[PDB]
């Protein structure tokens, strides 16, 4: 459930 | 040239034929010897691979999730034939990151002019030594790891000095480089602390920012608060 | 051997790699000479070609919409590009189709030795022969498309006979057939008909059900109605 | 927006 940048 | 293979590069996105789109954007900047890729240009080209790698990387994680039941609980035999095709997907990762690589180190970090577009392709740089160090093992994993901070740890540099707090690009490295800290480094406190700290700094000025501008920092900053609740709950 | 490429295929699915997919299934039918595909097996490789074919089905459609875009706009220089990069997606769509038609004629259909498996396979014929027929042109579109309602035609009389009005099958080749009529030959009144045909013909025998068994029947059931819905408004 | 069979 972790993001990185788009 | 240049205008053709960028058309084409809008088309093959549209069309969500995306390994089609990296060679468009491949030849859109072998045309452009020396001067810099134009932000379209130059989104258009990390989009381009950012889904390629993206794809085998989904790949990848499901595929060792069922090696990993396989060697638990299962067969052997059934071990060896995802083994053979977990390889298969690590050899279309390493080639995807080599491209990219190689075109950041020979023509679009020595082309970048300014802090904006210096940031840019540094933070691209470890975004794709740290999707290596994702998979790779010994030497390979070490040698991607170093090159990840060594990169960001220069983006970083260059966004303090003339990025402000609220720009994108610093949000977006600084979420990248915490996210490195926690997955690749198991180092949860510097995450966090990155984190945290880019997000102060950034509401600090928020009121500067319009309503197109808006939209852009505080889409970052909401991924940036989104793994910080998760890091702070663990 | 035909267990092993079945796990691959498997392994490609749940990784999303369709194209890899379509060769562990192609293997598959190779290993069984002459005997059945089993219902996993014969659904296996219709989930390996739909994705498949989906794809480029997908790409070859929002092409054609900025083909005809930059037509009305007079961009001779895009409606060119476009039109090369069409043909490359009519390429394979040709090619995709062109292998499992050569599969189901040669090695799927003669060896269907139930009502159940020949109308399985005829109406995948026609299916993929639909689809040649939905980018092809002039005797080549004629030819796929009679190509396709033979092969539905052949299809329903052994459905009609031999499979219950509720079975998917039977209500998946009606479904498919109706949209063969208003799609390719453009005919909408012979499409409402076959699709409320088909339809009353099931509500008939519905309430004929167990509890879990026409989960599969009324989804298709609702796609008819949907049709309906939409052609009988215009 | 038509639908086919699954």
């Amino acid at each position: 459930e972790l993001f990185s940048a788009p | 040239g240049r205008e053709e293979f960028v058309y084409m590069a809008k088309l093959a996105e549209q069309a969500e034929r995306y390994e089609e789109m990296v060679e468009f954007m491949e030849k859109v900047s072998a045309a452009v010897d020396g001067d810099e890729l134009t932000v379209e240009e130059r989104n258009l080209l990390s989009v381009a691979y950012k889904n390629v790698i993206g794809a085998r990387r989904a790949s990848w994680r499901i595929i060792s999730s069922i090696e990993q039941k396989e060697e638990s609980r299962g067969n052997d035999d059934h071990v060896t034939a995802i083994r053979e095709y977990r390889s298969k997907i690590e050899t279309e990762l390493s080639g995807i990151c080599d491209g990219i690589l190689k075109l950041l180190d020979s023509r679009l970090i020595p082309a970048a002019a300014s802090g904006d577009s210096k940031v840019f392709y540094l933070k691209m740089k470890g975004d794709y030594h740290r999707y290596l160090a994702e998979f790779k093992t010994g030497q390979e994993r070490k040698d991607a790891a170093e090159h990840t901070l060594a990169a960001y740890k220069s983006a970083q540099d260059i966004a303090n000095a003339e990025l402000a707090p609220t720009h994108p690009i610093r949000l977006g490295l600084a979420l990248n480089f915490s996210v490195f800290y926690y997955e690749i480094l198991n180092s949860p406190d510097r995450a966090c602390n990155l984190a945290k700290q880019a997000f102060d700094e950034a509401i600090a000025e928020l009121d500067t920012l319009g309503e197109e501008s808006y939209k852009d920092s505080t889409l970052i900053m909401q991924l940036l608060r989104d793994n910080l609740t998760l890091w702070t709950s663990d």
